[PDB]
């Protein structure tokens, strides 16, 4: 079987690629929509609050 | 995730700007693609009649 | 921006390399096929790489 696929060009290479390309998009999403600042504040204990 | 940072809380402190600087950033937008064409019988069959 | 002209060129490169591929035929010229096998038996051929 992996002989037979031979002679269909590059699909599966297309296909790998193609699916990478996704796997890669959305993880930019994520950082994109939350690291928006780069200063990790720290919580003040609450106490106020007005 | 970033250096830490703190902020010290209180409801009776404000604190304000004195100074500024016009700082000027780059923002890199794509239009439009390379306009392809292709020619379907030329491209599947060549110069056979058959 | 060099994403975009990259990635149609790989892609044009891939269509064109495409079409050294026998696809399970004799050949993969179809000149080859004309020239070698008679029409009676040949549309077999012809249709696969269609
Ligand atoms: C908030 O303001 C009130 C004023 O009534 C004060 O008693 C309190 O100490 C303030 N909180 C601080 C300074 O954290
Ligand atoms: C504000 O920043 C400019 C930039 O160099 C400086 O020349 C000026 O003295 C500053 N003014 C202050 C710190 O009051």
């Amino acid at each position: 079987c992996s002989n037979l696929l031979l002679q269909y060009g590059s699909f599966c290479t297309q296909l790998n690629r193609a699916l990478t390309g996704i796997a890669v998009e959305q993880d930019k999403n994520t950082q994109e929509v939350f690291a928006q600042v780069k200063q990790i504040y720290k919580t003040p204990p609450i106490k106020d609050f007005g | 995730l970033g250096a830490e940072n703190s902020v010290a809380y209180s409801n009776n402190s404000i604190a304000i700007p004195t100074n500024f600087t016009i700082s000027v950033t780059t923002e890199i937008l794509p239009v439009s693609m390379t306009k392809t064409s292709v020619d379907c019988t030329m491209y599947i069959c060549g110069d056979s009649t058959e | 921006l060099q994403d975009v002209v990259n990635q149609n060129a790989q892609a044009l490169n891939t269509l064109v390399k495409q079409l050294s591929s026998n696809f399970g035929a004799i050949s993969s010229v179809l000149n080859d096929i004309l020239s070698r096998l008679d029409p009676p038996e040949a549309e077999v051929q012809i249709d696969r790489l269609i």
